[PDB]
């Protein structure tokens, strides 16, 4: 329903999914931690 | 989504950054600390329904082990001693930039290539701050006797003396403006009765002895000869083992800072001069002006005697400071030529960009307080030219030298068709780009009989896309968490192996799809943090 | 000139000039059977800095110009190349939507 997208909207390249898996397994430390 | 899109400012964004991966208890407690501002745990208890309360302090001491809040201590004088709590705002940054704390590490060290550490130096990044606070003792106490632990532990003197590891204490945990406050009237006791001239220049006599101990107070962190230990024995340099640290961001964010002026570069030059900007400017990552700027967070911000003085001294401690200003001798033995190190710096001094802008004969630095205002004239415009018709860019850029422009002189500077601006124009009224000012040809501000001016507006315009991108950023991983809401009866299954056919097939598709989030959240990262540099 | 579009045609080929590297423009409009009928120095300074608000080129030394190398951008800070997705992905990023 609203149109005019932010220019960022690409594939994800090599350079950044390895970027990406680093997130994923800090949240399964932190939240298999104590807390 | 109608309903988030509306009534909800930044705490949209750090009520769930808690509830993403922290206990659901801890989420709303500093939603209403952030939403009430300031309050102890005696009367916390009333203000949620749910939490008892010793369960708030359960809840409570969770919460500070990552140094997402600060206490801060006032008692009555007939009264016990109370304790208010305060919000953090860098703290909960930390499990924000999280995933990027890990990428700089490798990309700031390059000495080591194909390094044992490669797995461990990348997990010790997230060995020292998950846990929260953190020591020497607590590592090597590990399942590891020995593992060469010599060279771990003499690792860390290479990682930590270059900065932002700087040990823990109370001074950065409690606030700026009450650390300001009790070290004022401490040096206003500290001149007593009958020095009775000039009552109203006595105040200045503490406010100057604290601006000369509030840069020590801060510097004490900053002094580096408290955290080493030079061994004797069976060493030649370690830190002191008895020291508790986590990260310090401030390199980071001045870190992130270099790595968002090489993007400008390459952009206004071509490949080969790029290659010589990122090379000087690492030397001098490790000190460099301030980004946060604490001197200017809280003070006398009022009067323009002294709101003047909040630049001109730190203006004087950029070009005078011996940390930075290099003399163009020793950058050709760091690139992997004294006429070509020449040659690719000389443009650097000849473009309107005021970087490596004005320097003395022999020597070049590059200053920030004339620069980063043009890095924020820089990304502004572009992000406009993008998300709407680049005729909007070049309606932006008329109003820039040109101020306070009419409709008439419009069709004079710039030139297009006359319908079709109407059409543009109006759309940059909707997001406050431009503003309207009025001038009354007749009396009670009647309509017809007026003209309508303009303005840019320097500081309203960067204001409301600064909290269109923090909403912006808290929408999408909204789409996080609801996104595991469903699907959770088989990653409860997936978290316990450790196999039917077809049901590995929706494990998969809802794993690129937030594959695709954290890359979209870190782009738009960038186009948000350029808007701190206040 | 005057208020009729094709303005363009004028402006898109003095670029190109500049692009190899305001008086120096004025002999070069008189020829290549321009569809003009009368220029003057005050109408080629209104004619550039319409490219100025594009930063297309950059205005140095009160009369010289130099290319911002939007050559490289014409062939993040890299707008080109940047197809979306757009269908069947709900998980996308608007500017609007925030009013």
């Amino acid at each position: 329903f609203p149109s005019i997208p932010l220019p960022i909207n690409g594939p994800i390249t090599n350079k950044e999914r390895s970027l990406a898996v680093k997130y994923i397994n800090f949240g399964k430390t932190v939240k298999d931690g104590p807390f | 989504s109608l309903e988030q899109r509306t009534l909800n400012p930044d705490l949209f964004l750090y009520k769930e950054l808690v509830k993403a991966h922290l206990g659901e208890r801890a989420a709303s407690v500093i939603g209403m600390l952030v939403a009430l501002g300031r309050l102890s745990v005696r009367e916390l208890v009333e203000k949620i329904d749910g939490m008892d309360v010793d369960s708030v302090k359960t809840t409570l001491v969770s919460l500070t082990q990552l140094r997402c809040v600060k206490y801060l201590q006032e008692t009555a004088i007939s009264g016990k001693k109370t304790t208010y709590y305060y919000y953090n705002e860098e703290g909960i940054h930390i499990l924000l930039y999280s995933g990027l704390i890990i990428d700089e590490i490798i990309t700031q060290m390059r000495v080591n290539d194909e390094e044992e550490h490669k797995q461990l130096v990348a997990e010790i990044v997230q060995n020292v701050i998950s846990l929260g606070s953190l020591t020497v003792e607590d590592y090597l106490s590990s399942v590891t006797s020995d593992s060469m632990k010599y060279t771990i532990s003499s690792l860390f003197v290479q990682l930590c003396e270059m900065g932002y590891l700087i040990q823990i204490s109370k001074l950065h945990y409690t606030p700026i403006e009450d650390l300001w406050q009790f070290l004022y009237e401490k040096h206003y006791k500290n001149i007593p009765r009958n020095s009775p001239l000039s009552d109203l220049k006595k105040r200045s006599q503490a406010k100057m002895n604290a601006k000369t101990d509030f840069a020590k107070i801060i510097n004490k962190p900053n002094e580096l000869s408290q955290i080493l230990t030079v061994d004797p024995k069976t060493s030649l340099r370690i830190v002191k083992p008895t020291v508790s640290l986590t990260i310090n961001l401030d390199r980071f964010m001045k870190g992130r800072r270099s790595k968002q002026l090489i993007n400008l570069a390459k952009t206004r030059v071509g490949s080969v001069t790029a290659q010589v900007y990122k090379i000087a400017l690492r030397l001098t990552e490790q000190k460099s002006p301030k980004i946060r700027d604490p001197l200017t967070q809280t003070g006398l911000l009022q009067d323009l005697e002294e709101a003047k003085s909040f630049q001109d001294e730190a203006e004087l401690v950029e070009e005078k400071t011996p940390g930075l200003t290099f003399n163009a001798i020793d950058l050709a033995r760091h690139l992997p030529s004294a006429s070509l190190i020449n040659s690719h710096l000389k443009i650097l001094a000849s473009s309107n960009f005021p970087f490596l802008n004005e320097t003395k004969p022999g020597v070049y630095y590059v200053p920030y307080s004339k620069l980063m205002p043009v890095l924020k004239s820089s990304v502004y415009e572009y992000v406009i030219a993008s998300t709407l018709g680049p005729s909007a860019m070049r309606l932006s850029r008329c109003i820039r030298d040109n101020k306070l422009v009419s409709e008439k002189i419009i069709n004079s500077t710039a030139l297009m068709k006359e319908k079709d601006i109407r059409s543009t124009l109006a759309s940059l009224i909707r997001y406050n780009s431009v503003e309207i000012q009025e001038v009354p040809r007749t009396a009670d501000r009647s309509a017809s009989r007026a003209v309508f001016l303009f303005r840019c507006k320097e500081t309203h315009s960067y204001n409301f896309m600064r909290q269109n991108l923090e909403w912006n950023m808290a929408n999408l991983l909204f789409k996080k968490e609801k996104l595991k809401q469903e699907n959770s009866t088989l990653l409860k299954k997936a978290n316990r192996d450790d196999l039917l056919p077809s049901e590995l097939n929706q494990l998969k598709m809802v794993n690129e799809r937030e594959l695709n989030v954290f890359a979209r959240l870190s782009r738009l990262l960038s186009l948000w943090e350029v808007f701190q540099m206040a | 000139e005057l208020d009729i579009e094709f303005i363009n045609s004028l402006l898109t080929i003095v670029w190109r000039f500049i692009s190899e590297n305001t008086q120096e423009i004025l002999e070069f409009i008189t020829a290549a059977q321009v569809a003009n009928v009368e220029l003057t120095p005050s109408n080629i300074r209104s004619l550039c800095e319409v490219l100025v608000y594009d930063d297309k080129l950059e205005k140095v030394t009160h009369d010289c110009y130099r290319v911002t190398l939007e050559s490289i951008l014409q062939m993040i800070f890299n707008y080109f190349k940047m197809f979306p997705a757009s269908k069947h992905d709900k998980e996308v990023v608007y500017f609007d939507e925030w009013t």
